[PDB]
RNA sequence: UAGUUGGGCACUCUAGCGAGACUGCCGGUGACAAACCGGAGGAAGGUGGGGAUGACGUCAAAUCAUCAUGCCCCUUAUGACCUGGGCUACACACGUGCUACAAUGGGAAGUACAACGAGUCGCUAGACCGCGAGGUCAUGCAAAUCUCUUAAAGCUUCUCUCAGUUCGGAUUGCAGGCUGCAACUCGCCUGCAUGAAGCCGGAAUCGCUAGUAAUCGCGGAUCAGCACGCCGCGGUGAAUACGUUC
């Protein structure tokens, strides 16, 4: 039931608390970063491609 | 470990008694890295010993160690279907380790309300060659003497 | 004039910072800096797998390098000189 | 002694009062401050004037049997109206939303491994 | 005349200045006893003076921040050893053999992902 | 609990239905899905059929129920023992 | 086991970001406009050998650099095709777009183009061994220090999926200074997805 | 009163560019080898500490719910909208945790020292109100400038005196505070009251070789609200390794 879920999320929420974040790239509801509007999967995928400016593997 | 013996890190002397042994005792009594509490217990207990006795507490503690530090230990050896203990001489480093471990462990089990009182009493008893810590040493020697037939191992 | 520069890479940041100093200094103004400011860091930890396997993670970081330029007793030419100079898209710049 | 309860004679007043049902640590401090009795005096040292002042102070509060009937009436009401909480009370299960798949041993009693 | 020394230990950074005096140590405008209320840690701070036989010769003004009292104590000990190196360059040997000039590089090891701590692992169950 | 300033809560659609019936010699059941609504004193004497997830359970509102939610009297899970 | 992405590993060591812009409050907006830009271009120019898109943002503008091994096709006759691209992008982005075409010299050394080429051949029922061998030949003739290729899935319609790969020269995936280009491309066949992975090792940095 | 203001960046610090360790130097051993042992110098010595980095493959291992996709199936339905309920149900069994069982402690008062981080309708100073959770007016800060953030262990005094307790804080009653359209099922926090088991844990079993374990707090991601979880941070800070039979 993905497309309908993606569409319904796009529309304004009837009540403020009901608005939630999905991955804009794939629609995943869980583990969506606010800075990037991406889930952990797409984030890791695109960070590898070098298409998320400023992000690189962290080591210390 | 398999490679071989490792480096043993040195301990600095006690600030007021100028004894490494006192520092080692403080570490044994220490819990959760709370050395301030550990040091207070040891220094209070050496002041209790300075009161119940007119002698230098460091002297009393060293006499307690002489009566508690074991000389022969039993080293479990598994031979075939029979596992028996083999008497072993205790190297000097482990001697103080066992002495400190036994004195502290049995002080924690004493009946007095505060640890420094419990530690001072346990120290003084050992200095007189009596108490639980001395009994642990007596049993350890008793076990080795019984298994003295396996000395050749 | 106070100029704050921010970029994800310090190599371009130094190049652009030098251009601000070189143009601003050459036009008669006297400049302070560039002053290194603490580089910001943000850490993101994501589960490496798509399903279960919680123990395996990957660490990503974003480092924001930043510099400060203070132009003192600026000449009239500074206002246009520090605006004709166009910086690379990666280097952010705020004036005053 | 004070409210029909022989409060411990050896303890300090602040704590001895806590042995009264309806007096906690904070309430004991309040009643002593009102009466004017030092918190450090053992109750064995309380004079008849001080004890009566405490009794007068405590008589103002709802304690012991009066409190127990008050609370039991509240639970009784929850059961009578058939509320969700009342059923939780009657069936011996947590009443404040706690999960029961695990734990809940305080309400349920000892484990019946059968 | 003042002699400057920087000492570091864990995350503590101590700026230490020596001046000839009574052996007085003041730390952040407070004397050593009040600032470092642990007797053994104050003995750590005075190790460089003992090994160089400069006990009582020098006062110490210490501006230290970061870390904890034990970490700052080790930082101060490092700063005095460095500052005492400006006093007389020939103290180097005595300070060196005591390990006082060495910067103790032991830092907190970072937490590892998947481990509860740097090395502590989650409790394991075969079945 | 709910802040005193906010006042007690009741859904307007439910509050309207009770209000329409206050002056009634013979009351009729009020069918509602509003478990979240507080029982006001004006509810006393009414039977409010509260949805429990699959059916409307008729709850008779006695004055002793005031302050409790309608859902407290319409259990959602059925458990008869293991 | 599993291996780090060859490009993700070297991003910020010897490889730079393709999204070459900075932002704080519009970072989320800018990032997902880039994804719509990249997605749109991958559809419009699917026939041109478009490999790398670099996006630069200057205030309301969006400078886009498109690396193509067929610049003439992308531009068109007298800039007709790129001009139709700026208008479509302007509408999509909602702001001014400048498009810069860059000639890809040595397309045989570009992993995405090589991977795409192998993927297209597999869709033509070309022998998967043949498709990889001749890609390897071209890359090495172009001067690659080494090339490695792999195809995974139901090869030639086999019921049981397997992976078959070939390599030539050196592909030191652990050497961080090595400039190793990587691409994964999918070929959709009658039997399902076939995964084509290409690693190309150019002059180390 | 204040690093406050003047003045100076010296020191610290911030950050670019660099310097430094390379068995390079010296003694011994070694097959004129590799290398090993020790030594000097040095902040650092033999991979300095830690991290990233995971070969060909293995388990038809996991994932068709991230995404994609062959084939199959549904199509006024297995699609789609809504309100309510459920995913938090509890005779029970197991995994991982948290808090305890006290005086190396509990309580009260006084006093000191971090680091990583986060912040615009957000972080919120100061003042005032409230026992408190918090509220109110209001201030600075898109920030090494303002704020969250005076860290807790700690230290110094007073108290309690071995007691299921001034230990423990489960459970419940009542009264509140917040966020939200709403917290009954299902929230977190507060006050008052209540004050359960628990006296250190059978067979068995787990982690850890130092700045580690142990213990102490602090920040962050998700997030209106909501973690004892996760990620990261610093404080304090040990014991032991004879040895390779098992
Ligand atoms: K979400
Ligand atoms: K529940
Ligand atoms: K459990
Ligand atoms: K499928
Ligand atoms: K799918
Ligand atoms: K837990
Ligand atoms: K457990
Ligand atoms: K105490
Ligand atoms: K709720
Ligand atoms: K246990
Ligand atoms: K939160
Ligand atoms: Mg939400
Ligand atoms: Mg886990
Ligand atoms: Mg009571
Ligand atoms: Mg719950
Ligand atoms: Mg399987
Ligand atoms: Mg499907
Ligand atoms: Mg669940
Ligand atoms: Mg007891
Ligand atoms: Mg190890
Ligand atoms: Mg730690
Ligand atoms: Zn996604």
């Amino acid at each position: 039931a993905k497309k309908s879920m993606i569409a319904k999320n796009k529309r304004p929420a009837k009540h403020s608390t009901q608005a939630y974040t999905r991955c804009e790239r794939c629609g995943r509801p869980h583990s969506v970063y606010r800075k990037f509007h991406l889930c952990r999967i797409c984030f890791r995928e695109l960070a590898y491609k070098g298409q998320i400016p400023g992000v690189k593997k962290a080591s210390w | 470990p398999r490679k071989g013996p490792v480096a043993k890190r040195d301990v600095l002397p006690d600030p007021i008694y100028n004894s490494k042994l006192v520092t080692r005792l403080i570490n044994r009594v220490m819990v959760d890295g709370k050395r301030g509490i550990a040091a207070n217990i040891i220094y209070n207990s050496f002041d209790i010993i300075k009161e119940s006795t007119g002698n230098d507490p460091l002297e009393v503690f060293e006499q307690a160690m002489k009566n508690v530090m074991p000389v022969l230990e039993v080293k479990a050896r598994r031979v075939g279907g029979s596992n028996y203990q083999v008497p072993v001489e205790v190297r000097p480093e482990r001697r103080t380790t066992l002495g400190l471990r036994w004195v502290v462990n049995y002080a924690r089990l004493r009946g007095e309300h505060t640890m420094e009182e419990r530690l001072a009493k346990e120290i003084m008893d050992a200095a007189n060659n009596t108490g639980a810590s001395v009994k642990k040493r007596e049993d350890t020697h008793k076990m080795a003497d019984a298994n003295r037939a396996f000395a050749h191992y | 004039i106070r100029i704050r520069l921010k970029a994800y890479e310090h190599r371009i940041l130094d190049q652009s910072a030098d251009k601000i100093v070189e143009t601003a200094k050459r036009t008669g103004a006297d400049v302070s800096g560039p002053i290194p400011l603490p580089t910001e860091r943000s850490l993101y930890t994501v589960i490496r797998a798509t399903h279960k396997y919680k123990d395996s993670r990957e660490q990503f970081e974003m480092r924001t390098h930043k510099r400060l330029i203070d132009i003192v007793n600026p000449t009239p030419k500074t206002v246009d000189a520090l605006m004709k100079l166009d910086l690379p898209s990666g280097v952010n710049i705020e004036i005053k | 002694r004070i409210a029909g309860v022989d409060i411990p004679r050896d303890k300090r007043v602040v704590v001895s009062l806590t042995y009264i049902y309806g007096i906690g640590n904070t309430t004991a401090k309040k009643v002593l401050a009102n009466v004017g009795v030092s918190e450090d005096v053992r109750v064995r040292d309380l004079t008849n004037e001080q004890t009566d002042a405490i009794r007068a102070e405590i008589d103002k509060l709802k304690v012991e049997g009066d409190l127990r009937r008050e609370v039991n009436l509240n639970i009784k009401r929850l059961m009578e109206i058939g509320s969700y909480r009342g059923i939780r009370h009657r069936r011996g299960l947590p009443t404040r939303g706690q999960n029961t798949k695990n734990n809940a041993r305080t309400r349920k009693g000892p484990t019946k491994t059968v | 005349v003042q002699y400057s020394g920087t000492g570091r230990r864990k995350n503590a950074v101590a700026r230490v200045r020596l001046v000839p005096g009574t052996g007085k140590i003041t730390v952040n405008k407070k004397d050593v006893e009040e600032y470092i209320p642990h007797a053994d840690l104050r003995e750590v701070i005075n190790q460089p003076f003992g090994v160089t036989e400069t006990k009582g010769a020098y006062d110490v003004i210490v501006n230290v921040n970061g870390g904890g009292y034990a970490g700052q104590s080790g930082a101060i000990r490092h700063g005095i050893a460095r500052a005492l190196l400006q006093v007389d360059p020939d103290f180097r040997s005595a300070l060196k053999r005591a390990g006082l000039l060495t910067r103790d590089a032991r830092m907190v090891e970072r937490k590892k992902p998947g481990l509860k701590k740097a090395r502590k692992a989650s409790q394991f169950s075969k079945r | 609990g709910r802040s005193l300033k906010k006042g007690p809560f009741v859904d307007d659609h439910l509050m309207k239905k009770v209000e329409a019936q206050q002056g009634a010699e013979k009351k009729k059941v009020i069918k509602t899905w509003s478990r979240r609504s507080t029982i006001f004193p004006s509810f006393v004497g009414f039977t409010i059929a509260v949805y429990d997830g699959r059916k409307h359970v008729p709850v008779y509102i006695q004055e002793d129920m005031v302050g409790h939610k309608l859902g407290e009297f319409a259990p959602t899970r059925t458990y008869r023992g293991h | 086991g599993q291996k780090v992405h060859p490009i993700g590993m070297r991003v910020g060591i010897i490889r730079d970001w393709d999204a070459k812009w900075y932002a704080e409050k519009e970072y989320a907006e800018f990032l997902h406009e880039d994804l719509r830009i990249r997605k749109f271009i991958a559809t419009k120019l699917a026939d041109a050998a478009v490999s790398t898109i670099e996006i630069e943002r200057a205030a309301n503008r969006v400078n886009i650099s498109i690396h193509t091994a067929k610049p003439g096709m992308v531009i068109g006759k007298g800039g007709s095709e790129v001009e139709n691209l700026r208008k479509e992008l302007n509408k999509l982005t909602g702001k001014r777009v400048h498009i810069n075409i860059v000639e890809i010299k040595k397309p045989d050394l570009d992993a995405k183009l090589v991977g795409e080429g192998i993927a297209r051949q597999l869709e033509n029922r070309v022998a998967f061994r043949r498709a990889q061998k001749q890609a390897i030949q071209r890359a090495m003739r172009a001067g690659a220090k080494g090339i490695k290729t792999q195809v995974s899935g139901r090869l030639n319609g086999a019921d049981i999926a397997r992976s078959e790969g070939y390599s030539e020269g050196t592909v030191p995936l652990h050497t961080l200074r090595a400039d190793i280009d990587y691409a994964w491309e999918e070929a959709d066949t009658t039997y399902g997805k076939l995964g084509v992975k290409v690693w190309i090792y150019r002059g180390e940095i």
